[PDB]
């Protein structure tokens, strides 16, 4: 049969070698083209086990995406360690491109096709390929954005449901979508996101009782996050090369017992930011003139739960986390892990 | 969300004996047993449930049978006394006490009582003080009677740890009144019951008379 | 070694703001969360929350919710505690406590192997005064077998502590000084006594020395027999 290894994967693109865009510049290097005909065997009688959160892709993405933006990124200044930098700094072109991880000779991936799949344990429906679907490595906190969709319902998935501490990855089943602007001409750092108000309740209702499954005849409350970095207490992302922070307070203001208008999110662009791929703080100019705008799918959120009592009971709290970039290549990553062919 | 029933409340018990703590919970999660000595940190003593964590002898045991957790603690140390949690996730158990300390042969208290300084009269309050000094094992009671009537939580105590020599404890118990109410009464008094006494000893004096 | 280091103890007007810290090393500070229980006195263990290093991400019961805020420093690998609007109830020791399980990729919050110290708060309306010493005379009718006993009275003192010590150091054998002691009146209270032999009473002086360091109150007070 096969074991479970750790191998040095190789990487495959669409990337243009035209592009200045900079997930293009990196790809074009640190990437070979995309299989024109990848072959995926189904494997009959086998089951294998897989467990997202102690995934090796994980770590070997996280590392890709660190030089990525260390190698692209154009800081006026950086501190880090107690010393500061400061350097030219241009704008860029910046759009996340699908990148898709391959196993060498000898090794093969495993995906699991078992549409809900909770994160770990045993899989029925294996199949091997060679490479994995087209990653976009979207660096955003509480919203995953332009991600892939579960297959059947939304799939709720944690390494214990029961620990507070453990963060919670949500798979949406549909889009939703999120249309972010900085008006064309005012306050040159003042933005706004609309997302449809029926489409994203409606998703909660169904987030809830998902949730409700592990925490039964309970009311499910979604609350404001407690606190942290500008980061991760709003919704940040990024935006024609410039670092969005929205306010997320309206996305997460509802409580759910056991029974068309936008919602516009007040936004800032910041230019003194705390980095994710190391410890310290950057500094970007302002944002460019004329009309900076994207329009995005939420296909995913970080959610982490409320320890402790309450007052009332039978009430259950959930709050937009975050603070690891790796829970954001594991919502992608999930169905995947490395095997020796050998 | 999680409640844990600690019992019993307290455990008093001899080195080189057995306790046997006793944590009720009917809800999932790893358990955890923790000792907490006074003054001092808790220490993390079982996890798991069953598991010894690290520099934890193996006479501290961890077990459970369903909604029934214990830790069975084996050869008792003096070391061991304090107050012992139990713990899931976020959540603790109330304690139990475990009292245990070095032995010595029974000694009765040498009682002694402190009419108020003629210093403190001046300033307005009266503290009477009531000691009992020296003696084994820590059980000790205090009855304070103002010509005959039971004081009932007007007085506070305060006792010692054992003793540098003799591993005695000693006990002080002050019974405050403002001056003008000290100066109402004649006979005061301070009843005291240990084990080493067949009978209680009663200590006093008459104010004003020495 | 894993280490977790307090700062000192505080003494707080009710209605205040605090602010406790927690210098952590012998780890990556990064790696795991950094959580806070409370201890009143004479009272069980509180968890009052966590936090993540990694983006400061906090987690806190419902009790604690608007009044708890809880951060860090990672140039010095500190993680600090703020609580607003003090009650007499938050008076308590408050300790910085961390998993056992901590990797670069993997941790279990709740097994606290690694504890700090604690930092004491006290919380209160009453402000700094100093004891006033009485004595404990010893009496003819309160003496026995060859020994008298003796002492001082440290009445109406704030905050904690006092220290007593018997003719400046030269008095210990019998020596026993009680814990202190809160009054309803919000003030503290101790006794310090000593047994010595009643034939040294018209020979001997017994001095008990007193020393309130946050009033910079130090009393020597002689101990006599009552003249009758
Ligand atoms: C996921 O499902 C498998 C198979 O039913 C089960 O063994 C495993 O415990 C589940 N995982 C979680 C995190 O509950
Ligand atoms: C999955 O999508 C369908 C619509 O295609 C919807 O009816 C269903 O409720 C979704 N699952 C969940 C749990 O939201
Ligand atoms: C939060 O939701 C309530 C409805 O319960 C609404 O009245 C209030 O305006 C909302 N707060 C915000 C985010 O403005
Ligand atoms: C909602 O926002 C979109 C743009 O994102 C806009 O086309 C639409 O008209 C808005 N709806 C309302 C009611 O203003
Ligand atoms: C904004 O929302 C509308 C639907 O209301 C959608 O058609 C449009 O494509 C979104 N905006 C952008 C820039 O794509
Ligand atoms: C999502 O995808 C669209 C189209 O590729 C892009 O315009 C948008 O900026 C992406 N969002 C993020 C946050 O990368
Ligand atoms: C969560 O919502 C409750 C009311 O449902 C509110 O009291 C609380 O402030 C919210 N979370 C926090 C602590 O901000």
């Amino acid at each position: 049969v096969w074991k479970e290894a750790t191998a040095t994967l190789f990487c495959a693109s669409d990337a243009k070698a035209y592009e200045t865009e900079v997930h293009n510049v990196w790809a074009t290097h640190a990437c070979v083209p995309t299989d024109p005909n990848p072959q995926e065997v189904v494997l009959e009688n086998v089951t294998e086990n897989f467990n997202m959160w102690k995934n090796n892709m994980v770590e070997q993405m996280h590392e890709d995406i660190i030089s990525l933006w260390d190698q692209s990124l154009k800081p006026c200044v950086k501190l880090t360690g107690g010393s500061v930098i400061t350097q030219a700094c241009p704008k860029i072109s910046f759009e996340p491109i699908p990148i898709h991880y391959c196993a060498p000779a000898g090794f093969a991936i495993l995906k699991c096709n078992d549409k809900k799949f909770n994160g770990t344990g045993p899989c029925t429906n294996v199949s091997t390929v060679q490479c994995t679907h087209g990653i976009r490595p979207v660096v955003s906190t509480q919203l995953l954005l332009n991600g892939s969709l579960a297959e059947e319902e939304i799939v709720i998935r944690s390494e214990n449901i029961k620990d507070n501490a453990k963060i919670i990855i949500v798979q949406l089943n549909e889009t939703v979508e999120i249309n972010c602007t900085r008006p064309n001409n005012g306050d040159i750092r003042q933005a706004h996101c609309n997302i449809s108000k029926a489409k994203w309740e409606n998703t909660l209702k169904q987030i809830a009782r998902k949730l409700r499954e592990h925490f039964k005849n309970e009311t499910i409350a979604f609350n404001q996050s407690s606190g942290g970095d500008p980061e991760i207490v709003m919704h940040s992302f990024n935006c024609g090369g410039e670092f969005f922070y929205c306010n997320s307070t309206q996305l997460f203001n509802s409580t759910w017992t056991w029974n068309n208008i936008n919602i516009t999110l007040p936004c800032r662009i910041k230019q003194i930011i705390n980095m994710w791929q190391e410890v310290g703080k950057a500094m970007y100019a302002p944002p460019i003139k004329g009309q900076i705008r994207c329009s995005s799918n939420i296909t995913g959120l970080l959610l982490t739960r409320d320890g402790g009592s309450s007052t009332n009971g039978t009430t259950e709290t959930f709050r937009p986390g975050g603070g690891d970039m790796r829970d954001n290549w594991r919502s992608e990553l999930y169905k995947y892990k490395v095997v020796k062919i050998e | 969300e999680i409640v844990l029933t600690q019992s019993p409340g307290t455990l008093s018990l001899s080195p080189g004996e057995r306790a046997t703590l006793s944590c009720r919970t009917s809800q999932y999660g790893s358990l955890a047993w923790y000792q907490q000595r006074p003054g001092q940190a808790p220490r993390l003593v079982i996890y798991g449930g069953s598991s010894r964590a690290t520099g934890i002898p193996d006479r501290f045991t961890g077990s459970r049978s369903g909604a029934d957790y214990t830790l069975t603690i084996n050869r008792l140390e003096p070391e061991d006394f304090g107050i012992y949690y139990c713990q899931q996730y976020e959540f603790f158990g109330q304690g139990t006490k475990v009292e245990v300390d070095i032995k010595r042969t029974v000694a009765a208290p040498s009682v002694f009582i402190f009419p108020p300084s003629d210093e403190q009269l001046k300033s307005g309050t009266a503290s009477v003080v009531c000691l009992l000094n020296n003696f084994y094992p820590r059980e000790a009671k205090v009855q304070w009677k103002v010509d005959n009537a039971l004081q009932s939580g007007n007085s506070q105590e305060s006792v010692t740890e054992q003793d540098s020599k003799d591993s005695t404890y000693s006990l002080s118990s002050t019974l405050t009144l403002s001056k003008a109410d000290y100066e109402k009464h004649k006979v005061y008094a301070c009843e005291v019951t240990h084990q080493g006494l067949a009978s209680p000893v009663t200590k006093s004096f008459n104010r004003g008379e020495c | 070694q894993v280490q977790l280091l307090q700062s000192g103890a505080q003494v707080k007007k009710t209605g205040a703001s605090m602010r406790i810290s927690c210098k952590t090393s012998g780890y990556t500070f990064l790696n795991c969360p950094i959580n806070w229980v409370r201890q009143a006195p004479g009272r069980g263990l509180e968890w009052m929350g966590w936090m993540k290093p990694r983006g400061g991400a906090v987690n806190y019961p419902q009790k604690f919710q608007g009044r708890v805020t809880m951060t860090r420093d990672m140039s010095t690998d500190t993680a600090f505690l703020d609580m607003s609007n003090l009650r007499s109830d938050d008076t308590a020791v408050y300790f910085c406590a961390r998993g056992k399980y901590c990797t670069a990729s993997d941790y279990y919050n709740w097994d606290f192997e690694h504890w700090g110290r604690g930092t004491l708060v006290t919380v209160s309306s009453p402000a700094t005064k100093g004891p006033s010493v009485f004595p404990l005379a010893p009496s003819s009718k309160s003496t026995s077998g060859g020994t008298a006993a003796l002492g001082c009275l440290v009445k109406d003192y704030f905050p904690e502590p006092v220290t007593v010590s018997w003719n400046s150091g030269a008095l210990t054998s019998g020596v026993h000084t009680f814990p202190a002691v809160l009054q309803s009146s919000g003030l503290y209270s101790l006794s310090s006594v000593v047994t010595v032999p009643s034939s040294s009473l018209g020979t001997q002086t017994y001095i008990c020395n007193v020393n309130h360091k946050p009033s910079n109150t130090k009393v020597d007070k002689k101990v006599e027999p009552k003249s009758c």
